[PDB]
């Protein structure tokens, strides 16, 4: 079978102390990461949720996003329901963004861009706009990391 | 130049910090870290001392009603406010400022407390 997990690699220029594997680093620069030269993978994930009447609020938990990273999101309900409040916090409750009621206003969408170290955020989704006991309202949510193309996405769910 | 204060904020009441006659070219530094309790630090510079309770109150009126989008409301609110502000800058939610002195003159560092959300059963800033 192959394996996973995390690694650390040293890599010298003439510098015959590294294959101890104690070199520090040292002199200028001369070698660079592959990936950053073209377009990074996307992910993308479609949920489908249902807001009972005891059960209005609802959140999900997101994966670590690297600095550059990009996220998107959006929710367009299966019929008649009325359209639910988004927004985005971190895992303490920081708010990040608010979804924004498109023009052609059947959908919400959500757009945010990573500035730390490591992002851990959370998804907000809530129909407690009053009191009424609307029954069983469901609505369809599509997620992507790196993948501003959610609008028109074609291909079925890729990545992870 | 380097000094130190330490201090207690209550339901956001901010301490007003006073910087008597800085001259032009001199470049002000800040950094506000969290010691004990759940505050969420944040830093504002201005000229003239006026109490932003007035103002930042409206803030949370708008957004206990509605949606509003705290984050630009603070934001628009805050750049009316400050000439210069930092929320989350540094480790943390710890705020970091760099404020370059425009002209000559006194100014007033604002030490306080932000609006934000800590749950995630229900949004409540």
């Amino acid at each position: 079978t192959y394996t996973t997990g995390s690694f650390q690699l040293i890599l010298g220029l003439n510098a015959p102390q590294v294959i101890s594997g104690e070199g520090e680093p040292e002199g200028e620069v001369f070698a660079s990461l592959a990936s950053l030269e073209i377009k990074p993978e996307a992910h993308v994930q479609e949920l489908e949720i249902r807001l009972d009447k005891d059960t209005r609020y609802l959140t999900q938990h997101t994966r670590n996003l690297q600095p550059g990273d990009t996220f998107h999101a959006l929710v367009e309900p299966i019929g008649e329901a009325p359209l639910p409040r988004l927004r985005l916090t971190d895992s303490g409750g920081k708010p990040l963004a608010f979804g924004l009621i498109d023009q052609p206003g059947e959908s919400v969408e959500l757009n945010y861009t990573c500035d730390q170290d490591i992002c851990e955020l959370v998804v907000h989704v809530d129909g407690t706009d009053g009191q009424k006991d609307s029954g069983e309202a469901v609505y369809r949510l599509l997620v992507g990391i790196n993948a501003p193309n959610l609008r028109e996405s074609g291909q079925t769910p890729v990545g992870s | 130049r380097v000094q130190h204060f330490t201090g207690y904020i209550e339901d956001g009441r901010g301490i007003f910090y006073s910087l008597p006659d800085m001259k032009q070219g001199d470049i002000i530094y800040a950094s506000m870290q969290n010691t004990g309790g759940n505050l969420d630090p944040l830093v504002g510079i201005m000229a003239e001392e006026i109490d932003p309770a007035v103002s930042l109150g409206q803030v949370l009126e708008k957004a206990l009603a509605s949606e509003n989008d705290l984050i630009s409301e603070l934001t628009a609110v805050a750049d009316r406010i400050f000439l210069g502000w930092d929320d989350d800058g540094g480790k943390g939610y710890s705020a970091s400022l760099e404020f370059t002195i425009p002209r000559d003159g006194t100014y007033h560092i604002f030490a306080g407390s932000t609006i934000t959300n800590q749950r995630l059963d229900k949004f409540q800033p």
